[PDB]
DNA sequence: ATTGTCATGGAATTTCGC
DNA sequence: ATTGTCATGGAATTTCGC
DNA sequence: GGGCTGTGTTTGTATCAAGTTACCTGAATGGTAGGTGGGGAAGTCCAAATATTCCTAGTAAGACAATTGCATTCAAGGCCTGGCTGGTGAAACCTGTTTCCTGGGAAG
DNA sequence: GCGAAATTCCATGACACTACCTTCCCAGGAAACAGGTTTCACCAGCCAGGCCTTGAATGCAATTGTCTTACTAGGAATATTTGGACTTCCCCACCTACCATTCAGGTAACTTGATACAAACACAGCCC
């Protein structure tokens, strides 16, 4: 299934509230085609791993387990979930 | 089926130092996937350290310096007193 | 015949996490081939240790925030607040917790 | 089956555990198995080329208890093969179907 | 005793593309390690991929799964497309 | 509501030569 | 410088009764 | 002097968890026999660390020169904030379907 | 001589090292999920005005970069001296593999219990 123009769902304030999150005062203009270019890179090294993991079983839904795999993998390990 | 879990012996841990609190269950998922996780680092050095000294064998002093590498510090003087006790317990025992 | 009174080796050592569940978690995960009878009471000592570290300090942000019960919240901030158990999980992300409170003190109004 | 019963196909099936039933196909399993192992003699056994040759050379082998092709058999006269009959030459086709 | 090396397939894969060339001792040692690091990168997490399907079997399938994970990109799609010739011209043969 | 088979080489058999 | 076998139930066989 | 947003205190109930248990099986323990792995004691040989000097190279320093870095002023642009409108996101409801989900099972 | 009973006969099949592997079935339920409807409230998008921050231009001051010299220590080569890692050989205790027995935990259920959230009115802290 397409769905189109959702690297534009991460919409100007909810950066912006990111951005608050880290202590940031003033922003530029300018983050936002930044932002959904470093966001999209990152979901492109997870999901390329995540998927290779579902497929290996072949499952045809990633699991919770899978996505916290992927990121013991990147050596960012996520808790919570399981794994 | 069965999944097996440490959320039982967090209340057994729980119940030690703060005999009046609850934990909620999301909290719990944390907590148990903190153990899992430092759980295979632990085993994971000390399965890393069988191949550099080329012995089939895990000891309980293996396990001692698969805690000097992961805790920094404060961590790793006290986690070692607290293991060496349960051990001494353990073999004058049976 | 019946037979003598089974006591858990948990508690033939003074501990709270279990040495039998952790003996077949060092036999089934291909960890080595032989591993000691002292290895998992040693063991579940480490997990019992740092288990209690984190819940120490996490009774501590539940009680000067007024709660009976520790939300992750208090987890993400018990970690973080102490500096040796950061270091610890320095690359680690805690689920649904937000980071410290924090300025620069250079965005101060003026 | 419900492919199977577009076709006007009656599945027949043999009784189990035995395999002696399906009568002509474990024959001809012993023949593609004595055709293709002799084709490969000698080299790595790239069998996906030689299938194309295996239902031409074997589906005009004489039955040697029959003496006959199977193209004989199925159609009436053989193609365009080495070694084929001319002895079908001096007949009529319109007339040699009842033959 | 005896060390165990790749060094001896170096050469046989250095005058395969590069027939008039040598190769100094300091190099075929980062050659040498980057083998077998390269070598418990792809085992070891073809070996917790045993964990997580419940399998105790390593098999060639698990090796390419575990090396569309370590490798990046272009690598990725040749590694794979090189290993799969080394396998069918094998299986055919013997 | 199903069931061997059939290529294959001694060896026996038939043709048949004159 | 080696090679079937042997328990087992119809079924045929023998005993034998008088 | 006033105002706004964050903050606090009190109540009720829903939800979440705490509670106790019933079983039942899974697993956890007890007692043992066996072999193997490892641990321990030794030795010739091995690799590193030291005591030395010697010489040399670059380290250390003193002087000088010029650029850069800094601090200020200038100019305006860019961004923050807010008064407003609306389109979607989410929460609650219903489900059929699809996939799994080990698990067991048949058959080639 | 027929029948009943006691006996010998002989044609035959299975044992040879075994489990996986694949694909379809079954299945119950459940897993949510993918699908879809529904509604309300809220968060995002819109646009402009004022101000503050950034960028630039600059002059200058000291900071820094270069040049030069006396020199200290680093490195290398040496002899030696010394400190040990690993190879070696052997034995024992410890881990394992096993079954039987039993206990504990996980699921599960019914109840209970307790706390957090949502709401309302007010208080306090900081800022314009
Ligand atoms: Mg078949």
């Amino acid at each position: 299934k397409v769905l189109r123009d959702n690297i534009q769902g991460i919409t100007k304030p909810a950066i912006r509230r990111l951005a608050r999150r880290g202590g940031v005062k003033r922003i530029s203009g300018l983050i936002y085609e930044e932002t959904r270019g470093v966001l999209k890179v990152f979901l492109e090294n997870v999901i390329r791993d995540a998927v290779t993991y579902t497929e290996h079983a072949k499952r045809k839904t990633v699991t919770a387990m899978d996505v916290v795999y992927a990121l013991k993998r990147q050596g960012r390990t996520l808790y919570g979930f399981g794994g | 089926s069965r999944k097996e879990s440490y959320s039982v012996y967090v209340y057994k841990v729980l119940k030690q130092v703060h005999p009046d609190t609850g934990i909620s269950s999301k909290a719990m998922g944390i907590m148990n996937s903190f153990v899992n996780d430092i759980f295979e680092r632990i085993a994971g050095e000390a399965s890393r350290l069988a191949h550099y000294n080329k012995r089939s064998t895990i000891t309980s002093r293996e396990i001692q310096t698969a805690v000097r590498l992961l805790l920094p510090g404060e961590l790793a003087k006290h986690a070692v007193s607290e293991g060496t006790k349960a051990v001494t317990k353990y073999t004058s025992s049976k | 015949k019946a037979r003598a009174k089974a006591k858990t080796r948990s508690s033939r050592a003074g501990l709270q996490f279990p040495v039998g569940r952790v003996h077949r978690l060092l036999r089934k995960g291909n960890y080595a081939e032989r591993v000691g009878a002292g290895a998992p009471v040693y063991l579940a000592a480490v997990l019992e240790y740092l288990t209690a570290e984190i819940l120490e300090l996490a009774g501590n942000a539940a009680r000067d925030n007024k709660k009976t019960r520790i939300i992750p919240r208090h987890l993400q901030l018990a970690i973080r607040n102490d500096e040796e158990l950061n270091k610890l999980l320095g690359k680690v992300t805690i689920a649904q917790g937000g980071v410290l409170p924090n300025i620069q003190a250079v965005l101060l109004p003026k | 089956a419900e492919w199977a019963k577009e076709r006007g196909i009656h599945l027949e099936f043999s009784t189990p555990y035995h395999p002696q039933s399906s009568g002509k196909v474990e024959r001809k399993n012993s023949d593609i198995k004595r055709l293709l192992t002799k084709l490969l003699v000698g080299r790595p056994t790239k069998w996906y080329d030689l299938l194309p040759v295996v239902q031409l050379a074997l589906n005009n082998t004489y039955s040697p208890v029959l003496k006959y092709t199977p193209h004989q058999l199925l159609f009436g006269i053989d193609s365009n093969t080495p070694f084929a009959n001319q002895d079908t030459l001096d007949l009529t086709r319109e007339e040699e179907l009842s033959l």
